[PDB]
DNA sequence: CGTCGAAGAGATTCAGAG
DNA sequence: CTCTGAATCTCTTCCTCGTGTGGTCAGGACG
RNA sequence: GCAGAGGUUCUAGCUACACCCUCUAUAAAAAACUAAGGACCACACGAG
């Protein structure tokens, strides 16, 4: 038994840094997601992805409106994914977003 | 306590028109002050949205229209 | 809040425009000093602060001061976070070249110059000059010169112009030449070349100077000056350890590249000899290329302990790169682990849950109630409280834990139940209970296995969690229609021996007045389990529509069926609980409440049922004892006659009567009939045997012993395992997959010697090693599937198309083994089914097909209704909701938004694991032979001979089905004519399987056209005959000589003209093909029927499936005719065969060579079809698509894999195979350009050239014309819209670079590019809001 | 006191005859 | 002689979750 | 922190997303508000 709610994260601040002796969050793996794909359900997938693992203003946010009272929720966008910009920005490929 | 929804999405025929028919109605239970119109007992502000469904006496019309009178109250209020 | 993304080549005054300072000292730190060094890879003032709001001297400290840039110290006082935002800039003494776009494969710098990889490989390290302005010499701009030639070039020209050396001439090289101006000669050269080859490098040439043109790009930007560096939190780190900051990362690599650096500015204000410079230039260079891939050399960079450290490149792609490890499979929060529990109690809508972790899971929730509640003033008293564990915080657990339902997932989740949802229940002890019923789609055994508990926390979540991933809402599979609840172990076999019956019993003959009483009758012990009685039963009717029609008739069953009666609903019938209930049984009664009950009275129902199977299987005590496992008497007879046989056979073997082969097959066939007597004795003996009492003599009954009711019942094991524990073992595979002669003759309740148990283990080690492969190719293969599809989702309700594929039921002589109500059952017509009395419309269009109409149909006994199929539906970015048809999972038809992509993939994918890795032909029953397509000439001996090999011996009844479908011999003898109603058991076709008959059209005699005996027969002396048998030469062994003639057989009269065949005017000409032993002379008649020439003669492991969805061309494939015609030669055989096809209507460019050693089942005087074949063999899917359009390779690589899958039983439907295959053919190739704007040789997406050329004939301009392609799924995947979806599946730098040097932008719209990102995936739920969305725009 | 194997596609090689 | 196919060389990928132990730079003076 | 300053406590507690109170030169009367630094590699183990 190791269930944890909140913790430690690591420096990519996929939070749950890896289940064991520190606590740690089982891997929603690659496979999971796929298995929730074939469901319709999307709202449990982005909860997964993004207010759950990494997103510094998602939650910061959703620890705070769980104790208040409404279960809502707000995406951001995963520390990932601002790390692979990063990581493909350094390599000589610029790679932006439009709008 | 409701386990199986057959019965509501008969009423909502997508049945992922179901999910995002009863969120609205279940935020409007939570952070919204309104009262369920079903005998609330016991449960949760989640299964009491399917319940109403079940019910009949909510779609995704009606919640809407609900909204919109809201909306001409407040601009009542406006003067 | 954001559109798509884009990606292009980095501009070096971009990167300038990045970087926040510029690094030029190499040491990351001061060891002595924490603070980072003002030039260091991690400094203070390029890079931010180190702490919040604090700068580095401390003279602020307070958020007044923000904003500030401090003057003593020199970093601008802001957050820590923009310590991972900030980049900086590296500014190399000598322009270096990027190594991704110089080795990749294309090698895009060596494609934009046309010059070998190896010189730019030598100029790039400083070994070979390359000339730069040649003017007017003889060396040219693109020559490549060595040391010594360079300078002797020099000695030799006197003018001022020297070949460059270093990637600064690469990159001069490439400022010179300008793009646009190389555009229209290479045009010119394209049209004027003479060949396919050298236009087609030549159009690789040309789009790669088109997409440099296009997009806003600068060759001269293929060769970095400015190099950027990471920020410094992206940098692993290392956490405090003592006071060492020890681990191998990027920050060696910067290090060593700066340290180059500055070596190469301080040579270069040195006026260092060129010998130094050139070597400390390529020592740079050798550091760049390190840096951004180490590893795209020979030598791989490393540094202490002798490992390869990492570099940027290595941390994109593979397992261990984000896009596989950090973007989708993000580790969550709320999660949990435990072992499992058989948790019977809890309902199949519930699981249960240690309280020791629903508090610890759901802790903000009890913080907040406690916070409502107002027993805590903050959240530090909240958290307090918790601690303590006090009798308050469990009362306020029981409260958030009442209606929020957890996910269940289980560890490798194959396909879609994997993980479901459950409402909690808790319990005590430290295990999560699971109900026995999901213990079936889990797959998850009690041999503590481990499962993860989730937590929704949204209010959509929790919501979505209930109606769509409850327990109670998936019941059946998507995969099939058949239920995935179906009661497995321990209540199968309480059921079965529930409903049986002995003979004689205590309570026999007696009249009960219902199952009420006949449960107390039972109960008081004055009545046996098992008894035939007579009671009286209400069974319920759901004749009347909607009402319940109750009739009541004095039935006679077992006081168990009787009692098992009140458990199942009212309205089935009462001839599902009278039979002996094994498995299969309960799966069908289950299968039935959910067909004609809905799902509320199913779900109450099935959970029932196991409750009373394990309250019977435990009254029962079915136990296993060594007397239950009987040894038949005849076993060591049998054993004793196997012995002298095969020493018979020994014998025969020393006396040189046999050969060693023929006896060794002759022991292994005498071993298998003993071992099938041997079985076949204990078989009988298990379950016959036993005898009793009915009141007088004695009776024969089914038998009660334990280890036959566990096999009977499908409870556990069948009767193969039951045969290895009383029969002989058998004969076991030695490792190279050989028999073994001597097979083990010892079963394992005997005991197992040594040798018998040495043998066996080799079977036992080959098993558990196929485990570690089997799952680690079905895997991969799913991946492939699911990233293949990846995107289809029923977006739009109707196409409104009319073409759909054929069905038809698939016998391959035995049993049919897919009816048409299996197949078609689920799926919408395409065209109006007629009943058999024609003219009469039995079913509409366009209705879908339920178990209402499949019932009509089977009455009129149809085989051939048009079904459509997601292969010819018309909506682009999507499959209709009619042309999908059935969800397979709600009996309705499916939703529009359901994300069927991944579902058909992970239905493939998931049955992987159990798969396995590796004359006369007699009549099934009696019935009419039909033979489709068949031209049949008589024979001498009056028996029907088939001309082509292609007509197919078929038997008809009354019905018409066809019962089974033969394949024979070209030319061969049948025992039965055609139309003609035959008997069973006797065969229809007689045949010499070695000899091949060569049969003609038409009766005549014989003449040898282009034929000397000598020169293309030689006549061979048969000693069996008594006569020399004329022998064709072969082709390859025949002289020159008579290769230019052909040998051929023509049909004359008695006088000499030639015959022509009916039809056509030249008259019939027979090839002799070589080596064929004609009976017949020159000038003799031939019968039609009788043989002239009497000529002497799949795997299906995961590979077949594997190599069937990549479209692999097969190793021998056989060819095909392009376009109807006569058949003709050019040639003969000068290197290969030449073949001639010829329309009679239009004149021919079309010739095709031929291998001389090809078999030709086709004659010059025969004309061909488009379509039809020409050399027997495999086919390839290549040359299906192109020759009979796209609804004829669906009907092979469906009837393919169907065939594979059938095998080991398991059943997939075929909508799930025909997506797959629509992904697969989606890319489309245009025949002529037209008026559309694309170039003809351009391969385009088949929805946009369609959309394109449909708008285009909505005007008067005619669109253009388009020839589909077919790819397999590993290079569909890599080839499709995004970049960012590919770039994510496999070889991430050649994707990268492929999208870069293009400027290929994104538009998102899948549903990986938008899980990357982190939004709304287009599939389900938020497809309502993705459309909202889109319609905004 | 900071400071200096397998296996398969694909792109090169390479070839053979009329 | 110049593609024609036919060898021949090069890059890629080879499951998915846990439970645990242990070991590990960089780069030692230097003024 | 109304701005500046100080602050009960329930680590630390004008930013981390923060937040509130009283007071007028400097600390002291009071309740309600949050959740932190952890890389790589070998060996063994379990399950599908
Ligand atoms: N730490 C001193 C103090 C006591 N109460 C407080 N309340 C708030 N909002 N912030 C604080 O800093 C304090
Ligand atoms: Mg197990």
């Amino acid at each position: 038994m190791h269930a944890r709610s909140t913790g430690s994260y690591s420096l990519v601040t996929q939070q749950p840094l890896g289940g064991k002796a520190q606590f740690g969050g089982q891997r929603f793996g690659e496979m999971e997601v796929w298995a929730l794909e074939a469901y319709g359900a999307a709202y449990t997938l982005q909860e997964m992805l993004t207010v759950k693992s990494d997103d510094v203003n998602g939650r910061t946010k959703m620890y705070k409106n769980i104790v208040d009272g409404n279960h809502q929720m707000e995406p951001g966008m995963p520390e990932s994914f601002n790390v692979l910009l990063k990581e493909i920005r350094s390599l000589g490929i610029n790679i932006e977003l439009e709008d | 306590a409701r386990v199986t929804v057959q019965d509501a999405v008969e009423k909502i025929g997508n049945r992922f028109d179901l999910v995002l028919v009863a969120a609205r109605r279940a935020r409007q239970m939570q952070v919204g002050g309104k009262d369920p119109l079903v005998p609330e007992e016991n449960d949760k502000t989640t299964v009491i949205a399917l319940r109403e469904i079940e019910e009949g006496l909510i779609n995704n019309q009606i919640l809407d229209v609900r909204e919109r009178q809201e909306q001409q109250e407040q601009e009542a209020a406006e003067l | 809040e954001f559109d798509a993304i884009k990606i292009a080549l980095a501009s070096p005054d971009m990167i300038r425009s990045w970087s926040f300072g510029e690094v030029k000292k190499p040491e990351t730190i001061n060891y002595r000093t924490f603070k980072p060094e003002r030039d260091g890879l991690f400094c203070a003032r390029i890079f931010g602060p180190v702490k919040d709001y604090e700068c580095l001297c401390g003279k602020y400290k307070r958020l007044k001061h923000r904003g500030v840039i401090c003057e003593k110290c020199g970093v601008e006082v802001t957050q820590t976070k923009v310590r991972r935002e900030r980049m900086g800039h590296i500014e190399l003494a000598s322009p270096t070249a990027h190594i991704w776009f110089l080795k990749s494969l294309p090698s895009r710098i060596g494609l934009l110059l046309d010059m070998p990889l190896r010189d730019i490989e030598r100029v790039l390290y400083f070994e070979s000059y390359v000339v730069i302005e040649g003017g007017m010499t003889n060396l040219e701009r693109q020559q490549i010169l060595t040391e010594e030639q360079y300078l002797d070039a020099l000695e030799e020209f006197g003018d001022e112009f020297d070949a460059k050396m270093g990637a600064e001439a690469i990159q001069a090289l490439l400022k010179s030449m300008d793009l646009e101006q190389e555009c229209e000669q290479l045009r010119e050269e394209l049209n004027e070349t003479n060949s396919e080859t050298k236009r087609k490098k030549l159009t690789k040439r040309i789009k790669l100077l088109e997409a440099f043109v296009q997009s806003g790009n600068k060759p001269e930007w293929m060769i970095l000056t400015v190099l950027p560096v990471l920020p410094p939190d992206l940098r692993p780190l290392v956490p405090l350890d003592g006071g060492r900051f020890a681990t191998s990362d990027l920050n060696d690599l910067y290090r060593r590249v700066i340290n180059r650096n500055n070596r190469l500015k301080r040579l270069l204000d040195l006026a260092a000899p060129d010998i130094i410079v050139r070597n400390e230039k390529r020592m740079l260079q050798e550091a760049v290329d390190a840096l951004l891939d180490n590893g795209r050399r020979g030598r791989a960079i490393t540094g202490s302990n002798k490992r390869p450290l990492k570099s940027l490149a290595d941390m994109i792609k593979g397992k261990q790169g984000r896009f596989r490890q950090n973007l989708l499979g993000k580790r969550v929060d709320y999660s949990g682990r435990s072992v499992i529990t058989v948790g019977p109690y809890l309902r199949l809508h519930q699981c249960g849950l240690p309280k020791k972790m629903a508090l610890e899971l759901f802790k903000p929730f009890i913080y907040g109630k406690l916070e409502l509640r107002g027993l805590a003033t903050t959240i530090k008293a909240a958290k307090k409280m918790v601690e303590r564990e006090e009798a308050v915080v469990w009362d306020i657990l029981d409260e958030v834990i009442r209606e929020h339902p957890v996910l269940l997932n289980r560890a490798p989740t194959l396909h879609r139940l994997g993980i479901q949802a459950f409402e909690p229940v808790l319990i005590e002890g430290k295990a999560i209970q699971l109900h026995p019923l999901v213990c079936a789609a889990y797959n998850a055994d009690f041999d503590g296995d481990q499962m993860a508990v989730h937590v929704p926390l949204t209010l959509e979540a929790q919501l979505e969690a209930r109606a769509l991933m409850m327990s109670t809402n998936n019941i059946l599979s998507p995969a099939n229609g058949e239920p995935i609840i179906v009661p497995s172990q321990d209540v199968v076999l309480g059921l079965y021996y529930m409903t049986r019956d002995c003979v004689n019993a205590k309570g026999e003959g007696m009249v009960l007045t219902g199952p009420k009483e006949a449960e107390r009758l039972y109960r008081s012990g004055l009545a046996s389990l098992h008894a035939r009685v007579k009671v009286r039963i209400t069974e319920y009717e759901k004749d009347a529509n909607g009402e319940l029609v109750a009739k009541t008739s004095l039935k006679d069953t077992t006081v168990g069926r009787a009692i098992l009666w009140m458990i199942v609903p009212k309205g089935l019938p009462y001839s599902i609980v009278n039979q002996a209930l094994g498995k299969k049984a309960i799966s069908k009664m289950l299968n039935t409440c959910y067909r004609i009950l809905g799902l509320k009275p199913t779900v109450i129902f099935a959970d029932q049922i196991m409750y009373t199977g394990f309250a019977y299987a435990a009254r029962s005590g079915a136990s296993v004892g060594i007397d239950d496992m009987v040894i038949p008497e005849k076993k060591h007879e049998i054993i004793s006659e196997a012995e002298a046989e095969v020493a018979e056979i020994q014998e025969q073997f020393q006396s040189g009567l046999v050969t060693a082969g023929e006896r060794y097959n002759k022991v292994i066939d005498i071993w298998a009939a003993a071992n099938d007597r041997v079985s076949k004795a204990m078989m009988d003996n298990l379950q016959t045997e036993t005898v009793i009492n009915r009141d007088g003599q004695e009776e024969k009954q089914v038998s009660f012993n334990s280890i036959y009711m566990m096999a009977d019942s499908g409870a556990r094991g069948s009767a193969a395992q039951i045969r290895q524990l009383a029969g002989m073992r058998g004969l076991m595979a030695k490792p190279d997959g050989s028999i073994i002669e001597t097979p083990i003759t010892a079963n394992f309740r005997e005991g197992l010697n040594v040798l018998q148990y040495f043998i066996s283990t080799h079977g036992a080690r080959k098993g558990l090693a196929d485990t570690a492969l089997k799952t680690a190719n079905s895997g991969y293969l799913t991946r492939r599937l699911v990233d293949v599809a990846q995107d289809l989702v029923v977006t739009e309700d109707d196409c409104g198309t009319h073409e759909g594929i054929m069905m038809t039921p698939v016998i391959e002589g035995g049993d049919v083994k897919e009816p048409l109500r299996d197949r078609v059952l689920g799926r919408v017509t395409a065209e109006d089914v007629l009943k058999p009395g024609t003219a009469d419309i039995l079913v509409p269009r366009n209705t879908l097909l339920h178990e209402q109409w499949c019932d009509l149909l089977e009455e009129n006994s149809v085989d051939a209704v048009k079904v459509r199929s997601v292969v010819s539906c018309d909506t682009d970015f999507g499959v209709c909701a009619h042309c999908y048809g059935r969800d397979l999972a709600r009996g309705h038809i499916i939703n529009k938004g359901e994300a069927i992509g991944v579902i058909a993939a992970q239905s493939i994918g998931e049955p992987g694991t159990q798969l396995t890795m590796r004359s006369s032909i007699q009549v099934k029953n009696k019935g009419s032979i039909k033979l489709s397509n068949v031209k049949s000439v008589v024979n001498s001996s009056g028996k029907l001979v088939i001309t082509s090999r292609n007509t197919e011996l078929k038997l008809i009844d009354e019905f018409g089905r066809t019962k089974e479908s033969y394949k024979v011999p070209y030319g061969a003898v049948l025992a039965k004519g055609d139309g003609e109603q035959v008997a069973g058991g006797e065969t229809v076709a007689n045949w010499d399987p070695h000899t091949m008959p060569v049969i003609t059209e038409v009766s005549g005699f014989v003449r040898f056209t282009d034929m000397i005996d000598g020169q293309t027969i030689t006549r061979q002396t048969d000693e069996l005959t008594g006569l020399s048998s004329l022998v064709v030469l072969d082709s390859a062994e025949r002289t020159a000589g008579g290769k230019d003639l052909r040998p051929a057989l023509k049909i004359v009269d008695a006088q000499g003209n030639d015959v022509l065949i009916p039809g056509t005017d030249m008259p019939a000409q027979y090839f002799l093909p070589g080596k064929a032993i004609v009976q017949l002379e020159d000038g003799v008649q031939i019968s039609s029927g009788d043989t002239l020439a009497r000529i002497p003669q799949i795997t299906g492991g995961l590979p077949r499936v594997a190599d069937l969805f990549e479209a692999r061309r097969p190793k021998e494939p056989a060819i095909l005719a392009e376009i109807s015609g006569i058949v003709s030669f050019g040639k003969e055989t000068k290197g290969k065969r030449r073949l001639v096809i010829t329309p009679v209507d239009g004149s021919d460019p079309y010739e095709e060579m031929i291998p001389k050693w090809r078999q030709l089942n086709v004659f010059e005087g025969e004309r061909v079809e488009r379509g039809d074949v020409i050399s027997d063999g495999p086919e390839a899917p290549h040359d299906i698509l192109r020759l009979r359009g796209v609804h004829a390779v669906t009907r092979y690589i469906v009837n393919e894999v169907q065939d594979v899958y059938r095998l080991q039983g398991v059943k997939i439907n075929d909508k799930h195979i025909e997506v797959i295959v629509r992904q697969m053919l989606r890319k489309a190739t245009i025949v002529n350009a037209g008026s559309s704007d694309f170039l003809e040789g351009e391969q385009v997406e088949y929805s946009r050239v369609k959309i394109a050329n449909r708008e285009l004939e909505a005007n008067g301009k005619v669109g253009a014309t388009y020839s589909r392609d077919l790819l397999g799924i590993t290079k569909a995947s890599l080839a499709t819209e995004s970049f960012i979806s590919a770039a994510s599946f496999q070889e991430t730098t050649r994707v990268l670079t492929e999208a870069a040097v293009a400027g290929k932008r994104d538009e998102l719209r899948g549903l990986k590019e938008n899980v990357i990102v982190g939004r709304l995936i287009p599939a389900g739920t938020g497809y309502a809001y993705h459309q909202d969305r889109m319609r905004r725009r």
